[PDB]
């Protein structure tokens, strides 16, 4: 059933500027359930765990995928959060709880919900920074979720019951996505490899060239580096499976604002439709954007600031002035050197 | 050999020298005769008290007999194009080109000792060759000359008649004489 | 109740 | 229908001056925010977004202001939160889903008028690391709350308490709005070293300052995302706050204007303090620009000036009640300084 040449296409509606990610990911979705569909009745004995461990960097599309994904996959789909885990469910919640959202969308379906999907926000949230410490956010969750990650049957009560008894429900089918931002990965990875600094009149220095710092230097990762990070090496172990994003390049940054449904300028102007003056953007105006979004360095998501900003004398006023049928802006308007001139 | 003391911070005890002590509260000292290599100096120390602080005065201690004029007047120069104000003080001597400087000092700001003697001269110099050489050089010194005095006009405030007339020759100024000329504002006579 | 840990 | 941007203006200019370029983003989202509660979910442009403010400021500029009285005039609920008491990772003290709950208050337990609201934050750059990307000892309001925070202004669904069965309900974030600002310490420090670039020792090294460079006002507005990650702040963090307003210190004309044109300007108060006494109290225009030049000097903002005024009229009022027969009571400039005391009127 699954096609990996269909789920890259399919991806690609939704999800721009990320070729390289669609293709591991079919990959590996198509071999873990693959793998259910004939359980360990092949040959070759001791086979590798298919697991997913995307990394990229801040509005790179982390999110969206684990959204788009759930909607096309017909199997129910969860999105937990790292940070409200705790350790021994002291206050905060229990790894187990996991478990129970998951049937929620199943309809307490078990032969339903082990070939389920799991999606994790945040995964850096859990690094183990334990310098100072008892530690409810560090190494206590890591250690639960390498538990549950190696493929165990935990205790679920099903419905919460009216008992005493509890559904062993299996973990080693059941997929996860362990992903979110790092933050000082870059450094730890060009700490480990610079191969620069050269005096001599042959050597060659670099100081604003990088070597694609952005995409080339995530592509060179290696798990020892992130064993410095704070994450726990048997973790790392149990997920051979690595996404690496390259930030948003200009081109796709035009893109998101066309072809979406969400798009910037679509809402906007549909806001101002209902005013009743339509919104006219220029395709000088659209590059300029662009290039304003990278020098941010906040992707996707700082993209509207600098829409917003440039229109904010323009909506003050707008609904005190009268007789104006169209709104026309130009590239200078991004600038904000010029003020939009409006049509009459 | 120079003594060594010690600095009490709040971090530790820091042993520093003598001359280097009173470097950071703004304090230079312009000592022998005027050379490239101890003008270089100088000329380093100012800079790096104009990044530190471009607010607070700087104090210049002249104790010369003076030197080369090319070596001075890369001084004059740092003295006005830095924004603060650099008070100079004449200890024991000063001559043709340590007069120049002292009288550079900021206005208001110009201090001679009780004892301090300053003399003023012409430029010297000097060539053997040719005689088509000899009137390149000849000219060249001709313009030092007649700007030095257009200089210490404009500090001192006299004309620039008056000061050709005494410069010609070796001409001793009192402490006393150098406050009625201009060269200097005031005598330190004692501490209030 | 907190966690302190520091030096 | 709906207010516009000009009539909730001209309501906050009663209560506020010098501030136009924060008025009119304050309008936009109040504008935005009930054009989008206009509509029920029907658009030409579905997903319609959510666009969060980010106020900064220098200190007693007027931000704490604006969030007061911008609930006066707001029919929506409208809470007033703090960051100081934030727990990430449900640790003793107050928590996050703590702010929905206190929402209800307001709303009086009603979810389709509570995911309608407005919420304010205060104290926000108290919340962002030391300068530091990586913390090492786990900081509970640094790399902690800032993150727990994220959650809330993406959208999703947190459980509250109903009461004080015992069952939770739900309430979406995805279409609430968040006003989280504060006033940065020592970001100046920070906007300089990329900005000022003429650091260093040397003839053609432009180094002046103390005159005209480090102006507090230029440098925030200079100030751009990339500068907030040397201060601490996290990416996500900012990513979800993409507006940014950057009020200026306060200008003496400004201080002369607070000092009579606001309602609750601090001459009136004292006057009406003054009233009930039986004494009238009257403020010469001379005097009053002097009160103005100390309060720069301080660099304590607005709040500061009540120090001038307190110490220039203390001895008058330890006076004033043992004294009779007293109508009225004119002070001037030379008060301010304390050399001369304040004539009476009998
Ligand atoms: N790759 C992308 N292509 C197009 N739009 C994007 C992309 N990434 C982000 N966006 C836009 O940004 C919005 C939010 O994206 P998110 O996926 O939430 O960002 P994110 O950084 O992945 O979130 P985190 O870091 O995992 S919490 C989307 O609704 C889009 O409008
Ligand atoms: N623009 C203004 N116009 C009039 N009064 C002002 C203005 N800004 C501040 N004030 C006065 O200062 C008081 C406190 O203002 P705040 O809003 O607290 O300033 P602030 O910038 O929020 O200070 P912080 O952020 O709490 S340190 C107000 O009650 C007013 O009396």
């Amino acid at each position: 059933l699954p096609t990996p040449h269909e789920i890259r296409n399919h991806l690609d509606d939704y999800v721009i500027g990320q070729e390289q990610a669609k293709k591991v990911l079919a990959v590996a979705v198509y071999n873990h359930y693959k793998r259910l569909r004939n359980g360990d009745t092949s040959n070759g004995v001791e086979l590798g765990k298919s697991n997913i461990l995307l990394i990229g960097p801040t509005g790179s599309g982390k999110t969206l995928l684990a959204e788009t994904l759930a909607r096309l996959l017909d199997v129910p789909f969860t999105m937990a959060d790292a940070t409200t885990l705790t350790e021994a469910g002291y206050v905060g919640e229990d790894v187990e709880n996991i478990i129970q959202k998951l049937l929620q969308k199943s309809d307490y379906d078990v032969q339903k919900a082990q070939r389920g999907i799991v999606y994790i926000d945040q995964i850096d949230k859990i690094s183990r920074k334990s310098d100072n410490p008892r530690d409810v956010s560090g190494e206590g969750v890591q250690q639960a979720l390498l538990k549950l990650i190696e493929g165990t049957v935990a205790a679920v009560p099903p419905q919460g019951g009216r008992q005493q008894e509890f559904l062993q429900v299996d973990t080693s089918k059941i997929l996860f996505i362990c992903g979110g931002a790092f933050a000082g990965l870059d450094k730890v990875i060009s700490h480990r490899v610079e191969t620069g600094s050269g005096i001599g009149f042959g050597a060659t220095v670099k100081a604003k060239s990088d070597k694609a710092s952005e995409g080339e230097l995530l592509a060179q990762v290696e798990p020892e580096d992130l064993i410095k990070f704070g994450l726990i090496p048997e973790f790392i172990g149990r997920l051979p499976v690595v996404a690496t994003l390259n930030e948003l390049s200009e081109e796709a940054l035009i893109q998101i604002l066309k072809e979406p449904k969400n798009a910037l300028t679509k809402q906007y102007q549909a806001l101002f439709n209902l005013e009743g003056v339509d919104l006219e953007f220029r395709d000088e105006a659209l590059d300029a954007i662009a290039k304003k979004a990278m020098a941010r360095k906040t992707g996707a998501r700082g993209l509207r600031s600098i829409v917003e900003a440039a229109l904010l004398d323009t909506m003050y006023d707008l609904p005190s002035m009268e007789d104006v049928e169209k709104v026309v802006i130009d590239e200078s308007v991004i600038d904000g050197q010029s003020e939009p001139l409006l049509i009459y | 050999l120079v003594p060594m003391v010690i600095e009490q911070t709040s971090r530790g005890e820091r042993s520093f020298d003598i001359y280097s002590r009173l470097l950071k509260e703004r304090v230079i000292f312009l000592t022998g005769q005027v050379e490239d290599h101890m003008a270089n100096l100088i000329v380093a120390q100012m800079l790096f008290l104009e990044a530190e602080n471009p607010e607070k005065d700087i104090y210049l201690y002249i104790n010369s007999p003076g030197g080369v004029i090319t070596a001075g007047m890369s001084i004059y120069d740092t003295m006005q194009f830095i924004k603060p104000d650099v008070s100079t003080i004449c200890m024991g001597q000063a001559a043709s080109m340590g007069a120049f400087l002292l009288t550079a000092g900021a206005k208001g700001k110009r201090f001679c000792l009780p004892n301090s003697r300053v003399m003023i001269h012409q430029p010297l110099g000097g060539y053997q060759g040719q005689a088509t050489d000899i009137e390149i050089h000849a000219r060249e010194i001709l313009k030092v000359k007649g700007r030095m005095n257009e200089l210490m006009a404009l500090h001192t405030g006299q004309s620039l008649e008056q000061i050709e007339r005494d410069t010609e020759r070796d001409r001793f100024l009192s402490a006393p004489e150098a406050v009625e000329y201009g060269l200097v504002d005031s005598i330190l006579t004692h501490r209030n | 109740x907190x966690h302190x840990x520091x030096x």
